[PDB]
């Protein structure tokens, strides 16, 4: 399949993303978007610059490369 | 973390 999102390919550009990303989220934008992740703006929602999946809710404990994964099994990225 | 739609 397609990369869902090419102008977010860069983890520098995804890293900038991370503006006014929120304290209770506990992972950090560096985490985030070393797993491919980018920051939509809402809340502590995220989507893959790959697959396009998109995660939330994140909780203290949660790993961003373990929970891309197991929730999206299609990315080409966490394969 | 829970994925969304
Ligand atoms: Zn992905």
């Amino acid at each position: 399949g397609h990369m869902r999102n090419p102008a977010m390919y860069s983890e520098e550009a995804r890293l900038k993303s991370f503006q006014n990303w929120p304290d209770y989220a506990h992972l950090t934008p560096r985490e985030l978007a070393s797993a491919g992740l980018y920051y939509t703006g809402i809340g502590d929602q995220v989507q893959c610059f790959a697959c396009g999946g998109k995660l939330k809710n994140w909780e203290p404990g949660d790993r961003a490369w373990s929970e891309h994964r197991r929730h999206f099994p299609n990315c080409f990225f966490v394969l | 973390a829970v994925x969304f739609f």
